[PDB]
C-alpha cells in the first residue's frame, strides 16, 4: 500500500465532508458511536483508516459539542448523556457491570466498550472521566493479579491471536 | 500594652510554619485522589526536607543565578558554545531534547504524585517536584537555545520540537520516561518515575554524561544538568516515603515487585540502547565503556543500595535484570545499526567510528570488530558519507534480509538477524491487525493489555513512500530548505539534500508483510 | 578501595570483563552497605570537599572514596555520609543555610534527609529499620 | 590518586582542544539561530519565555494544536489518553495558543518570588525591632484577624489543591505552566497566613498561632460553610481541567476570594491599627493580578474568541459561571456575618460601607470577566443577595 | 579581519595552554589560602565582609590601628593630612574595630535593595489594577498625605546629604561602608516618598504629585520648622564626622524620624483607610532598623566602650546628645501642631494617643541609646515638653 | 470616588522619579560646600542617566549575579 | 574605514620606525580627534547587539564602524557618535531590557556619553559648549 501524507489526505478531506453533513445531535451521536465502535481500540471492526482515525475522531467531537451547545438546554450538558440517557445513571451502570466481570478478559472489554460509546461529548466530561478512573481501577487490580502466572504461550492462548512468527 | 513589648529582632524560619503544613488539610468525603489506582494504604508520611514556597523560589532562584552567570557571561566571552566536538555537539540535540520531554511527562507525572497523595506535607512535597519538573524542561530548552546561538550548527538545536517527530528513535523516548510515568497507576508513580526512574536512571543520564560533555568540549551542559540533578535528590525523597507505606501494608505490597519489574524492563527497554549508543557512538573522546557506565550506576549502586537494601523487605530483584545486563553490553551496539542505517530520518550528523574509536570498541567489546565494525567498514566503503553515492544502509538490509522492525510496546528498534542484544521476533496477529514484540517482558505487557499498546509506528505511518518526501513533510531540512539536517557525517562540506535522498530510491516497506 | 569507582569488577577490561559481567552469581542484584553522593563542583562545594569530608568526614567514615569525574566529585562510603552546612559556612565566611548547602548538592544513591543544619544520605531505611 | 581516570577535558586540554578545533568546520551549518523560530509569537517579537515553553508539549495533530502525529505509546488500563480531548469541554483550533502576559518560564518566576522571600524576613526581623504592633487594636488582633484570617488560609489552601489534577491533565505547555505557578502563588497565601500569625505569636504573648481555632472555624464555622462548600467542589467535586481553573480563579477567587483578602482582612486591617497585615495580603493581591492576568488570558482571549470555538465555549463559561457565581454569592452571604463581630467603623463596617465593598467586588468582577464572556449580571442583585446576610 | 592580533586565550589556546601548564609548579607555595587571615575576626570566624573590606584603608600607624607607616604622599595646601586625627573628637585604640552586624559589602547591599526595586514594581502594577486606593480616607490622603508626607521627604534628603562630608573624612573602610550604605538609604526614603506620591497621581485625578506644595510646607510650615534648622545644622553646620553620623541617626533620626514615619505616618495610615502608604512605610523603617544596627556597634560597643578612650567619648556623646536632644524635642514640639489638623481618633490622635506615641519614641530611644553612653533622660519631661506644642 | 478608578496597571520608572530630585534641594545661608575649592562657579547641571536608589541597585545587583556565577560556579 | 583602526597609522610601525614618528616634533602635542570609542564587555547579549545592531544597522548610518575582537571585549572606534537603541536589543533578545540593562556590559566610553529614553549614545559632540 502507499500511504498519503500525514496531516492532510483524501482519508481526512472525505470524512470531514461526511461529518459536515450532521445537523443535529441524535445524529451525530450515533455517528460518532458508530465510528468509534468500527475504527478505535483492539476490538475495532476495521483497521482501514487507522493512521487517521484519531484525528477524524476529534473533528466528529467538535461537530458533536458544537450541536449540543446550539441545540441542548444547560442542564442537559451537565446531567445527560448525549443518548438521552441520565449521566449519572450511565456512570452506575457501567460500574456495576465491570465490577460484576468475572475475568480480566471480561472486564477489559466492558472498559473499551464503556469508551466507544460514552466517550465525551457523548457523556458529559465529568461523569466520564469519574466513571472512567472507577472502571480502570477495577481493570488494573484484576490484571495485576498473578500477573506472571500464566506463561507467554497460555498467554496468547487466552487473548486468541494467530500466532505468525516466533523467532527460534 | 501600648507601651511594653519584646523588640528583639525576630523573622520566621521555614521550618516554623513548615510544621503547621499537615494541619493544612481538612476531612471531607470527596477528599480523595481522581485518578485510578491500586494502592490504597494509608500513607500519611512526613517530608524530609522542611520547604515552604518562598524558600523553594529562594533556593532554585540561587541555583539559576550562578548557572545563567555562567552561560551567558563567562562561558560565552570564551566561545565555549564553539569549542566542542562535533559529534558531542550533534548528541546534545538528541540527549537535551528527549530529556526535555522526559522531564516535560514528569510534571505531570508529579502532578499525579500530589493528586494521589493524602498528606498535606507530601503534596507539599510533589508541588515542589512539580515545579523543579518545570524548572528542569526550561533548563533542557536552554542547553538548546544556547547552542542554536553559539555554536557551528544551529539546526536541529533549533527546532527539534517538531523535527524529533520524523524518526523511529523519537517514539520509544514518549514512552521510556513519559507515557509509561503518566498513562497509568497514579501512586505506582513512586515507582516508576521515582524508585526507578529518579533514583535509577537520572544519575547515568544527567549526572555520568556530564562527564562525556566535559571530555568532549562541552562545559555547557555540566552547567546546567548538573544543576538539574541537585533537584532530584528531593524527588526521590518523596517517593521513598510512598515505598515504605506500600511496603509495610500487606495488600499494597503484593503489587510492588511486578510494578518495579515492570518499570524497570520499560526504562531500561529503550535507556539502555539508546543512551549508550548516544554516548559512544556520538562522542570522540569516550569517558569509560557505556556497559561499566550501567554496570557502576544502575546494576551495582541503584541495584544494591536501592532494591538490594529493601530485599529485607520482600523487594525483589528485577526477574527481567539478566535480559537487561545482556542489553547493556550489545544492544547499544545493535541500535547503533539502525541509527546509522536509517540516518535521514533524524535530526543530527553522525559520524562513524574511526579507526581509533573502532580498536577501541573492540577492546571493550571482544567481537564488536568482527561484527558491527565491518559492517560500518562495509557502509563507509559504499560511500555512506558520500552524497553523491545514492547509497543508504537501510536499503542495504532489506536486500540482505536484515529487516528492520518496531516493538509495538517500547518501540525500540530490533534488528533480529544483526541483534546481540536481548531480543527475538513474535509476531501476532490479532482483529486483522498484525504486530512485532520482542522480548518476555514486553510481549507479556501487550497480551495483557493490547488496549494501552496502539502506538503507530514510522512503517505504517510511512508505508509506500519515499524518504525525501517524509523528510520535507516534516522540515527535516535546514533554512535553505533542500539540505537535510541530518548528514551521516560531521564535516563542513558535502552535506545531503532532499535531491540527494532522493536518488537513493528509498521506500518504506511493510515489514510484516512477510508474515 | 570497594568504594573505589572502578572497584571489583570495573577493574577488568575486555573478555574478562565480560565473563564476570555475566557470570551466574550477578545476574541478581547483591545489597550494598553503601551510600553514594555526588557534589557538583563549585567554589563553596570545592571547600566543603577538602576541609570537611576529606578531614572530618574521612576521619570519622575512613571508608569515603572521593572522586574527581571532572564536573562533580563522586563520594561513595560505607553506612552514611554527613555534611553540616553550619560547618560549611564556618568555612565559607558567608550565609550558608543547609538549603544552600543543597545548591550544589546532585546524586544522592541513598535514602538522603535534613535534620536542622545537617545533610545525610544514609544507608539505612527508615520507616522499615529500626 | 584514583581508582577512575582524571578526564582531561576538551575545552582547555591542549590535546583535546586541538583535536577538537580541527574537527570544527570554519564556517556555521546554518544561519537560523532563533531557537524554535517556527512559533507563531504572540507579541512583535517572539519571546525567550515562548521559545523556552511552546511545543514542548509532545501533542500530535489530533488534539488541536499538535504538530507530531499517530498515537500515544503507553495508554491507561482501558484507553485513557496520556493527554486527550475527552480531559474538557471546552475546544479550540490549538491548545498552545495561551500566553501568559507576564511571560513567566521558571527562573523569572522564582526570582519574584525569591526577592519577596528574602525582603519578607528583613521586614520581619526590623518590624519586631521596631515594636510596631504595640498600636493595634487587640480585640482586631485576637478574636478577628488571628481567628478568621487564619481560617482563610484553608480557603487558599483548598484552591491550591484543586490545581493538582490540572496540572496533570491540561492540554499544553504554557497553560500547564500558569496553573503550577497558580497553585504555588495559593499555598504561598495559605503559608504566609500562618507566617504572620506565627510572627505576631512571638511579639504577643498568650497570642496563639496554632491553626486549631482556625481550623474548627473553617470546618465548622458558618461564616465559612458556603466558602468551604464551593473550595470542596471545585477541588474535588471536578475534575474538567478548564472547568477547575475557571471556576477556581475567575469566579469563585475573583469574588469571595477578592473580597475576604482585600475588602475585609486587608481594608479593614487599615481602620483597625494594623501595620502588619498589609504586608501579607500586598503579596497575595500582587499574585492575584499576576495569576488573573494569565486566567483571564487563556479564557477570554484564547477560548472565548477561539475563531471556531468562541460561542461554544461561552456556552460552557456561561453555565459553570451561574453556578459558581451562585456558589459564590452564598459564600459572601455567610462571610458577611463576621461583621456582627468587629467594632463598627462608619464608611467600612456599616451597612453602607459594606454595600459598597460588595458593589466594587461584583462591579470589579463584572468588568473583568463577566462582559468579557457575555455573562449578564445584575450587580445590584447580587449585592443585595448578599446584603441579606449582613445584620444590622 | 581586524588590524590588531586577535589573542589567543591562554586558557584555551592550544600551544599557550601547554606552555602555561609546564610553568605552573606541581604543588603549592604556601597553604594559608584564607584572604586577609591576619583580620582579627569580631565573630566565631573570619566572614567574608571582613576579608573584603577590613584594612582597605592604608592607614599608617599614626591613625589608630593603621599597619602603614609614614606620612601621606600629597596632603591639602597647608598640611591637612589625607585622612587625619583632627577629623574628629572622639579617640579609639583602632578606627578599624567597627563591623556592621548586617555585614554589607557592596554586593549584599544592592542584592537586597534590588529585591525591593523590582518588587515596589510590581506591587504598584497590582495596587493600581486591584483598586485598593478607593477606600483611601479623602482628607487624610490629599490634605496630611500628600502635604505632610511629600514634604517629610525634605528630612531624608538632609540627612542623605549630610553623609558626604562623612563619606570623605571618617577614618576607615567599615565605617565608610556603613555611612555611604546609611546615606543611599534615606535618598532612598525621599525618591520613594515622592515615588508613592506621583503613583497616587495616577490613581486620582486631581492630586497633585509636585513638589511645590511639600517643599513650601518643608521651607515655611511652623510644623516642620524645628526640624528643618536641625537636619540644616547637623547636614551643613558641623564637620566632625562622627558628630554628624551620632546626631543625624543617633538623636535627630531615632526620634523626630521615627516618631514622623512610624508613629505619624505609617500608624495613622492604619486608621485612616490608607492601604498604600504602609508598603512604603515599611521600607524606610526596615532601613532605620539596618542603619541603627551599624550606628549602634560604632557608637556603644566601640566608641562609648573603647578600652582607652570610653568615658572620653561618652563626654563628647553626652554634650552632643544633650544639644540635639534638645533640637529634636523642639522639632516634636512644632509637628505634634499637625495633629490638629487631622480627624480625631479616639487612642491615635487624641492627647492620650500622641502621648502614648510619644512615649514609645522617648522611651525605645533611652534603651536603644541614652542608656548605653550614660546619658540620664526623663521620658515623661520630654513627653511634657513635647505635648506643650498639642493642641486640645 | 469609592467606586470608580482608573485599573489600569501603573508603576513609576526611574526618570519619573528622578525628574523631581532637582526640587529636593532647599535654600540656606549654610548650604555650600565644606571643602577649600578655587572653583566658585555656577553648577546647575543635570546628570545624563537617570538613576534613583531602586534602579542603581537593580543594575549593580544584576552586574553581580552574572560577575559572581563566572567565578564561584563555571 | 581604516582611520578608526586600532593599529591604524603609527600604530602600524614597528622598531625605529616607530620611534620616528611617536618622537616626532608634531606629535608631541595632541591633535583633536572626531572620533568616539566604545568597548563593550564580551556576553550572550552584546554578542548579539554586535552582529545584529552595530554591526548591520549601526554601520549602515555610520560606515566609519570599526569593531575590533580584543578577547573579553569588542572594541568600537567611529567618526562622530555610536548609537545602541536597548529598545532594539530587547527585541532581538526576547526578554525584559532597559537602557540600564543594555549599559551591564557598556565599559570604556571615549566621548561624550548619555541616555536619550530607550537609546545610549556617545557622541564627539561637546554637549553645553558646542
Ligand atoms: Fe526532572
Ligand atoms: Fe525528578
Amino acid at each position: 500500500a502507499k500511504r498519503e501524507p500525514i496531516h492532510d489526505n483524501s482519508i481526512r478531506t472525505e470524512w470531514e465532508a461526511k461529518i459536515a453533513k450532521l445537523t443535529s445531535v441524535d445524529q451525530a451521536t450515533k455517528f460518532i458511536q458508530d465510528f468509534r465502535l468500527a475504527y478505535t481500540s483492539p476490538f475495532r471492526k476495521s483497521y482501514d483508516i487507522d493512521v487517521d482515525y484519531q484525528y477524524i475522531e476529534r473533528k466528529i467531537e467538535e461537530k458533536l459539542s458544537v450541536l449540543k451547545t446550539e441545540k441542548l438546554p444547560v442542564a442537559d450538558l451537565i446531567t445527560k448523556a448525549t443518548t438521552g440517557e441520565d449521566a449519572a445513571a450511565v456512570e452506575a451502570t457501567w460500574i456495576a457491570k465491570i465490577k460484576a466481570a468475572k475475568s480480566k478478559y471480561e472486564a477489559e472489554r466492558i472498559h473499551i466498550e464503556f469508551r466507544q460509546l460514552y466517550k465525551p461529548p457523548v457523556l458529559p466530561v465529568n461523569v466520564f472521566l469519574r466513571t472512567d478512573a472507577a472502571l480502570g481501577t477495577v481493570l488494573m487490580e484484576i490484571r495485576n493479579t498473578d500477573y506472571y502466572g500464566t506463561p507467554l504461550e497460555g498467554l496468547r492462548k487466552e487473548r486468541g491471536v494467530k500466532v505468525l512468527h516466533l523467532q527460534a | 500594652d501600648a507601651l511594653k513589648v519584646n523588640r528583639a529582632p525576630v523573622g520566621v524560619e521555614p521550618q516554623e510554619v513548615h510544621k503547621w503544613l499537615q494541619s493544612f488539610n481538612w476531612d471531607f468525603k470527596e477528599n480523595r485522589t481522581k485518578y485510578p489506582t491500586k494502592y490504597h494504604m494509608a500513607n500519611e508520611t512526613k517530608e524530609q526536607f522542611k520547604v515552604i514556597a518562598k524558600e523553594y523560589a529562594r533556593m532554585e532562584a540561587a541555583k539559576d543565578e550562578r548557572q545563567f552567570g555562567t552561560l551567558l557571561d563567562g562561558l560565552t566571552r570564551l566561545g565555549a558554545g564553539n569549542k566542542v566536538h562535533p559529534r558531542w555537539g550533534e548528541t546534545m540535540k538528541v540527549i537535551s531534547n528527549f530529556l526535555e520531554v522526559g522531564e516535560y511527562n514528569a510534571i505531570a507525572a508529579s502532578a499525579m504524585l500530589w493528586d494521589s497523595a493524602t498528606a498535606a506535607e507530601q503534596k507539599n512535597g510533589y508541588l515542589a517536584q512539580v515545579l523543579d519538573e518545570i524548572r528542569h524542561t526550561h533548563q533542557c530548552a536552554f542547553i538548546n537555545h544556547y547552542y542554536s546561538k553559539h555554536y557551528h550548527d544551529p539546526a536541529g538545536h533549533n527546532d527539534a520540537r517538531r523535527t524529533r517527530a520524523i524518526g523511529p528513535l523519537w517514539k520509544g523516548m514518549k514512552r521510556v520516561f513519559a507515557d509509561g510515568f503518566i498513562s497509568g497507576d497514579a501512586v505506582e508513580c513512586s515507582v516508576n518515575l521515582q524508585l526507578v526512574g529518579e533514583a535509577c536512571f537520572t544519575n547515568p543520564l544527567i549526572v555520568a554524561v556530564t562527564e562525556w560533555a566535559s571530555a568532549n568540549g562541552d562545559e555547557i551542559t555540566p552547567t546546567v544538568f548538573l544543576s538539574v540533578e541537585t533537584d532530584e535528590l528531593r524527588h526521590m525523597a518523596n517517593g521513598y516515603q510512598t515505598v515504605v507505606s506500600i511496603a509495610n501494608d500487606p495488600a499494597s505490597a503484593k503489587f510492588l515487585n511486578t510494578d518495579l519489574n515492570n518499570a524497570f524492563w520499560t526504562q531500561q527497554k529503550y535507556f539502555t540502547p539508546v543512551l549508550g549508543y548516544l554516548f559512544e557512538y556520538g562522542s570522540k573522546f569516550k569517558v569509560e565503556p557505556w556497559v561499566k557506565t550501567w554496570n557502576r550506576w544502575v546494576y551495582e549502586d541503584w541495584g544494591g543500595i536501592w532494591i538490594g537494601r529493601l530485599g529485607k523487605y520482600g523487594v525483589e530483584s528485577p526477574a527481567s535484570l539478566r535480559d537487561a545486563k545482556r542489553d547493556a553490553y550489545w544492544a547499544h551496539h545493535d541500535l547503533a545499526l539502525a541509527a546509522y542505517a536509517m540516518w535521514p530520518l533524524g535530526f543530527a550528523r553522525l559520524a562513524l567510528p574511526d579507526e581509533e574509536d573502532q580498536a577501541w570498541f573492540e577492546a571493550n567489546y571482544p567481537g564488536w570488530a568482527d561484527h558491527y565494525g565491518k559492517i560500518f567498514n562495509e557502509w563507509k566503503k559504499l560511500g555512506y558519507e558520500d552524497p553523491k553515492s545514492g547509497f543508504i544502509p537501510y536499503q542495504w538490509l532489506l536486500a540482505n534480509g536484515h529487516d528492520v522492525y518496531i516493538d509495538r510496546v517500547s518501540q525500540v528498534p530490533f534488528i533480529p538477524s544483526l541483534a546481540k542484544g536481548t531480543g527475538s521476533l513474535r509476531v501476532h496477529e490479532f482483529n486483522g491487525k498484525k504486530h512485532s514484540l520482542t522480548d518476555d517482558w514486553g510481549e507479556r505487557q501487550w497480551l495483557i493489555e493490547p488496549e494501552r499498546y496502539e502506538c503507530h509506528n514510522v512503517f505504517e505511518q510511512y508505508e509506500g513512500r519515499e524518504l525525501s518526501e517524509v523528510i520535507a513533510e516534516g522540515h527535516g531540512v535546514r533554512s535553505d530548505g533542500k539540505t537535510l539536517i541530518a548528514q551521516p557525517h560531521t564535516r563542513g562540506d558535502n552535506l545531503w539534500t532532499l535531491e540527494d535522498i532522493k536518488r537513493a530510491g528509498c521506500v518504506f516497506p511493510d515489514p510484516l508483510a512477510k508474515f | 578501595a570497594h568504594n573505589a569507582y572502578n572497584a571489583g569488577i570495573m577493574q577488568k577490561t575486555g573478555k574478562a570483563f565480560a565473563d564476570e559481567f555475566f557470570a551466574e552469581e550477578n545476574q541478581v542484584v547483591h545489597e550494598s552497605n553503601a551510600v553514594v553522593l555526588v557534589l557538583m563542583k563549585s567554589d563553596e562545594i570545592d571547600a566543603i570537599i577538602e576541609d570537611i569530608v576529606l578531614k572530618g568526614g574521612k576521619a570519622k567514615n575512613p571508608s569515603i572514596v572521593v572522586e574527581d569525574k571532572a564536573g562533580f566529585w563522586w563520594i561513595k562510603a560505607d553506612g552514611a555520609i554527613e555534611i553540616d552546612a553550619a560547618e560549611a559556612g564556618e568555612l565559607l565566611g558567608k550565609p550558608f543555610s543547609v538549603y544552600d548547602l543543597l545548591i550544589n548538592v546532585a546524586s544522592a544513591v541513598g535514602r538522603a534527609y535534613t535534620l536542622g543544619t545537617k545533610f545525610t544520605i544514609t544507608s539505612e531505611l527508615m520507616g522499615l529499620d529500626r | 590518586p584514583q581508582s577512575s581516570q582524571v578526564t582531561k577535558r576538551g575545552l582547555t586540554d591542549p590535546e583535546r582542544a586541538a583535536i577538537i578545533a580541527a574537527a570544527v568546520p570554519d564556517h556555521a551549518l546554518d544561519t537560523q539561530r532563533k531557537y524554535h523560530y517556527f512559533i507563531q509569537p504572540r507579541w512583535k517579537r517572539l519571546s525567550e519565555y515562548e521559545q523556552l515553553s511552546c511545543y514542548a508539549q509532545p501533542n500530535p495533530d489530533w488534539i488541536a494544536g499538535g504538530l507530531d502525529w499517530g498515537d500515544w505509546t503507553q495508554k491507561f488500563h482501558g484507553g485513557r489518553p496520556s493527554w486527550g480531548n475527552e480531559s474538557t469541554e471546552l475546544r479550540t483550533t490549538d491548545w498552545y495558543r495561551h500566553r501568559d502576559p507576564a511571560r513567566r518560564w521558571h527562573h523569572p518566576y522564582v526570582k519574584d518570588k525569591s526577592e519577596e522571600a528574602r525582603y519578607t524576613q528583613r521586614f520581619l526581623a526590623a518590624y519586631s525591632s521596631e515594636g510596631s504592633i504595640r498600636t493595634i487594636d487587640p480585640y482586631w488582633r485576637d478574636e478577628i484577624l488571628n481567628k478568621y484570617f487564619g481560617a482563610l488560609l484553608y480557603s487558599e489552601y483548598g484552591l491550591f489543591n484543586a490545581h493538582s489534577s490540572v496540572g496533570r491533565d491540561c492540554l499544553s505547555d504554557t497553560i500547564r505552566q500558569t496553573a503550577v505557578f497558580a497553585a504555588l502563588d495559593k499555598v504561598d497565601n495559605a503559608q504566609m497566613i500562618q507566617m504572620e500569625r506565627l510572627f505576631i505569636a512571638k511579639l504577643v504573648p498568650g497570642f496563639d498561632a496554632s491553626t486549631d481555632v482556625p481550623k474548627k472555624i473553617w470546618t465548622t464555622d458558618p461564616i465559612y460553610s458556603g466558602a468551604r462548600a464551593t473550595v470542596q467542589e471545585i477541588w474535588q467535586g471536578v475534575q474538567d481541567w478548564n472547568e477547575i481553573l475557571w471556576a477556581g480563579h475567575a469566579v469563585y477567587d475573583a469574588t469571595f476570594g477578592q473580597f475576604a483578602r482585600r475588602e475585609f482582612f486587608q481594608r479593614l486591617a487599615t481602620v483597625y491599627g494594623d501595620t502588619l497585615t498589609p504586608f501579607f495580603t500586598a503579596q497575595s493581591q500582587t499574585y492575584f493580578q499576576t495569576t488573573r492576568g494569565a486566567i483571564d488570558d487563556l479564557f477570554v482571549y484564547c477560548l472565548a474568541n477561539d475563531s471556531e470555538f468562541g460561542a461554544h465555549n461561552r456556552t460552557f463559561l456561561n453555565a459553570w459561571t451561574e453556578h459558581y457565581l451562585a456558589s459564590s454569592v452564598a459564600a459572601l452571604k455567610d462571610f458577611v456575618g463576621l461583621y456582627a463581630k468587629v467594632e463598627k467603623v462608619a464608611g467600612a463596617t456599616d451597612r453602607a460601607g459594606v454595600s459598597e465593598a460588595l458593589q466594587r467586588v461584583f462591579g470589579d468582577w463584572k468588568i473583568d470577566y463577566a462582559d468579557k464572556i457575555g455573562f449578564r449580571v445584575d450587580v445590584d442583585q447580587k449585592v443585595d443577595a448578599v446584603l441579606a446576610g449582613y445584620k444590622n
